[PDB]
């Protein structure tokens, strides 16, 4: 399952 | 907090309507919800910055939404249908992010009417407290009565000596249909303001009931005998009496 | 047989717009199961793997939503990274993310991965404890302070310890025959003359799975891991792999040299020799 | 994945100072975050309390709901329930991969405890011109319910709670009216089951 | 920031002069992702060239596999044409039976 990446660098 | 405009809107069958929303400053994700009058919120469209994440629940035939510059959003309904009469909610999350809660706006109450000539502003009356109550309980109940308005787009408030009052007041949660037989039937709403007999007994005290109606706008077309049933304030006044 | 899931994502800037290309590739051990692409129309190659389409449309719509969310987050990341290194809009850059879990024979987590890279070099990496970060440069320090305040590690740990482990064990059960399998290599030794005084002995391994194998040449029982010409594990267009190892030998001394082969798919490690 | 939240059926009606329990159960794989939302009449939704990590407390304004991983429940509790708590409550579920899902919504209705009830029906005259008047049924106990009349021309409101805060006094009120002219206080609430000790003053 | 590709020219299985096969070409250890690969046997461009889709390894370097139906019968000869930003002129790695 794909991880939710919401926090930008 | 999340800002939404308008608060109330009256539109006819097959006409177009636009809803605007601005999230909390910085919130990257925005959500458009539909809360059917008497149930939970159902997602319409979700945005992460300028782009759409989910729109599987959004019916493409009538509904559309844009967040072109990743800040404020605009939900639009093309040829509107009678079932679309609901409260259109809008929420936002910082990044969202399951641990982050969603922050909701005050919503937009939409009423889709068969005919625009069914719209009527309310008639406001204030009923002075009974002398029997004063002697019996040493308390005085003022009664307000909003009459013959359509639809339920009424906001009632109480004003004493220029100031708004919240202590000792209760307004009907739901209005009463003046004829349960008719579909586009006129509504009636009431409110109570109970004060000590002592306060009512001073003729110096002014009590006013303010009812704010949310009707039609300037852009709306009106071609009938009676005055345009626009967004207006109808009031009733009552001053105290020694006997 | 230990198992591991890993996701390989790339964000590609262009001199026109710092966004156009986004790629997300999912892997279980060595076999691919999911591929997401921004340049793909519209997307047609979705679903992809055979044992992944058994899951309802709610699975696919969620993962399409995750990719779309990630692509907009990557667009923001590509802008922020440019400012850190004082780069221009004329430049085309690459952001890479590598996340996943490592489980044992039972199904319990051992190592949680969440690594990042900017233009080929390591940027920020999640530590084994899953509460601290590792900055690989000066600009990576400012992302660490941004992320520790935002408490990004708390949610990342929660995905790796939960969702990642939960899905990998489910992925294993759905297609045991295609994942739990361990194919041994078809091994053989070949001789090459080259010189009159020298000769080359090559140890071969073909049709094996997973790719992770060991080939070591040794003379007189002593490891010759210096004079070995070991080539990288190359894949085959049928979910199999290939790898060879060569060693320079003096003429007549052929029988002194022996090769050891180690693989999971092998019952006992092979000790090959030049027969003809 | 999962992913569903089930909230307690029908409207919950209680008395003030009573114990509140609103049930909520969820189906989610992994470590999900749980929320309680409150919708007061007129206003939109607002966060009440939250519990993200396993065994997280989460409490606000007397309310409590503990996240128990072992039982998969998130029940809303309050020791001394207030009249001000009468609103629609919603439980929310979200995990690292799933977006926030809402329960059907349980409506709470908190009735006041009338210490010294004194039911009576009074006639209230209009401020501008003695054209019409209303009938006010007030000071009755919370167990007394107000029902609509058989006559279609007679308008009656449902019971309403007003809180005179400074005096620590709460009262139930109902309103009756008709333009029929042959309408009076004594026959206004003839459809409703009213106490025998209801005070009808001389008109 | 720049990394040069490690080209490997091989076949699916060691097939003799006649038997059906697949001619493979594996390019790895290169950064950025931009690469132009077209296998040759022999001279100018062959059509119907299939290719695996782009992914990277533990060390961040990308990899790509280019393959087409082989079926050789001592038919001369080679290879693949690989051009990268790190490369001056397209490098041509010849196909050898025993490598
Ligand atoms: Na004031």
């Amino acid at each position: 399952h794909s991880k939710k990446k919401c926090d930008e660098l | 907090g999340v800002a939404q405009s308008p608060r109330y809107k009256i539109i006819e069958k097959r006409q177009s309507v636009a809803f605007w929303c601005n999230p909390i400053s910085g919130h990257a994700t925005l959500y458009w919800y539909q809360q059917i009058l008497g149930q939970g919120p159902k997602l319409l469209i979700q945005f992460q910055n300028n782009g759409v994440v989910d729109d599987s629940q959004l019916p493409k035939d009538r509904f559309s939404a844009e967040r072109l510059k990743g800040v404020d959003s605009t939900l639009k309904i093309q040829p509107a249908k009678l079932e679309d009469s609901a409260v259109y909610l809008c929420a936002s999350s910082l990044r969202g992010r399951g641990d982050q809660p969603q922050h909701f706006g005050d919503g937009t109450r939409l009423s889709i009417l068969e005919d625009l000539k069914n719209v009527f502003p309310p008639e406001v009356a204030v009923f002075e407290p009974s002398e029997a109550e004063i002697s019996h309980t040493q308390k005085a109940t003022l009664v307000c009565l909003a009459t013959g308005f359509y639809p339920d787009h009424v906001e009632l408030s109480w004003w004493v000596n220029g100031k708004e009052v919240h202590s000792g007041v209760c307004t009907d949660p739901q209005p009463l249909k003046e004829q349960p037989a008719l579909n586009d039937s006129r509504y009636a709403l009431s409110s109570r303001l109970r004060v000590s007999a002592t306060f009512w007994q001073n003729p110096r005290n002014h009590f006013r009931c303010q009812v704010q109606f949310y009707g039609l706008s300037e852009n709306d077309e009106w071609t009938q005998d009676r005055a345009k049933p626009v967004t207006q304030i109808v009031s009733a006044e009552a001053w105290g009496r020694a006997d | 047989g230990s198992h591991s899931m890993r996701y390989f994502d790339t964000a590609m800037s262009r001199p026109g717009r710092g966004e156009p290309r986004f790629i997300s590739v999912g892997y279980v051990d060595d076999t691919q199961f999911v591929r997401f692409d921004s340049d793909a129309a519209s997307p047609r190659e979705e679903p992809r793997a055979p044992w992944i389409e058994q899951e309802g449309p709610e699975y696919w719509d969620r993962n399409t939503q995750i990719f779309k969310t990630n692509t907009q987050t990557d667009r923001e990341s590509l802008r922020n990274l440019r400012g850190y290194y004082n780069q221009s809009e004329a430049g085309s850059h690459t952001l890479q993310s590598m996340y996943g879990c490592d489980v044992g024979p039972d199904g319990r987590l051992l190592r949680g991965h969440n690594q990042y890279a900017y233009d080929g070099k390591d940027y920020i990496a999640l530590n084994e404890d899953l509460r601290s970060w590792t900055a690989a440069d000066t600009a990576a320090q400012i992302t660490q302070r941004k992320w520790e305040a935002a408490r990004v590690a708390e949610q990342d740990r929660a995905y790796l310890e939960g969702t990642c482990v939960e899905w990998l064990r489910r992925y294993l059960e759905n297609g045991k025959d295609t994942l739990e399998r361990a194919d041994p290599p078809k091994t053989h030794v070949t001789h090459h003359p080259i010189s009159d005084h020298e000769a080359t002995l090559r140890c071969w391994a073909l049709g094996f799975y997973p790719a992770e194998i060991t080939l070591t040449w040794q003379r007189d029982g002593e490891d010759q891991t210096q004079d070995t010409e070991l080539v990288e594990t190359r894949p085959a267009g049928d979910r199999t792999f290939q790898k060879w190892a060569a060693v320079v030998v003096p003429s007549g001394e052929e029988q002194r040299y022996t090769c050891h082969v180690q693989h999971e798919g092998l019952p006992k490690p092979l000790t090959l020799r030049w027969e003809p | 994945m999962g992913d569903s939240v089930t909230q307690m059926e029908g409207p919950v009606t209680l008395s003030e100072e009573a114990f509140l329990t609103i049930n909520c159960t969820y189906t989610a794989t992994g470590y999900p975050s749980l929320f309680w939302y409150v919708q007061y009449p007129g206003e939109g939704l607002q966060l009440l309390l939250k519990a993200t990590k396993a065994d997280d407390k989460g409490s606000n304004k007397g309310f409590e709901a503990t996240y128990r991983k072992e039982t998969t429940s998130f029940h809303l509790e309050k020791g001394s329930v207030q009249v001000s708590d009468s609103a629609v409550y919603f439980c929310a579920l979200s995990d690292p991969v799933n977006d926030m899902r809402f329960g059907a919504g349980t409506r709470l209705t908190v009735k006041p405890n009338i210490q010294n009830p004194d039911p009576a029906v009074y006639q209230l005259r209009d401020s501008k011109s003695s054209d019409k008047s209303v009938c006010l049924f007030t000071d009755f106990d919370s167990q007394t319910n107000v029902s609509q009349s058989k006559d279609s021309d007679v308008y009656i409101t449902d019971k309403c709670v007003l809180d005179m805060r400074s005096m620590d006094f709460k009262s139930n009120s109902a309103v009756a009216w008709s333009n029929k002219s042959d309408f009076a206080c004594a026959n206004a609430f003839n459809n409703s089951i009213i106490p025998e000790d209801t005070f009808f003053p001389s008109p | 920031i720049q990394r040069t590709p490690k080209i490997q020219v091989y076949s699916r299985h060691p097939a003799e002069n006649g038997k059906s096969n697949f001619l493979n070409c594996y390019v790895s250890g290169f950064h950025p992702s931009d690469i132009e690969v077209d296998l040759l046997k022999n001279g100018e461009r062959i059509e119907k060239v299939e290719h695996s889709d782009l992914s990277f390894s533990k060390d961040w370097s990308f990899y790509l596999l280019y393959y087409t139906e082989f079926t050789p019968t001592e038919k001369d000869e080679y290879a693949c044409r690989v051009n990268h930003v790190t490369l001056s002129q397209p490098k041509i790695v010849k196909w050898d039976r025993d490598m």
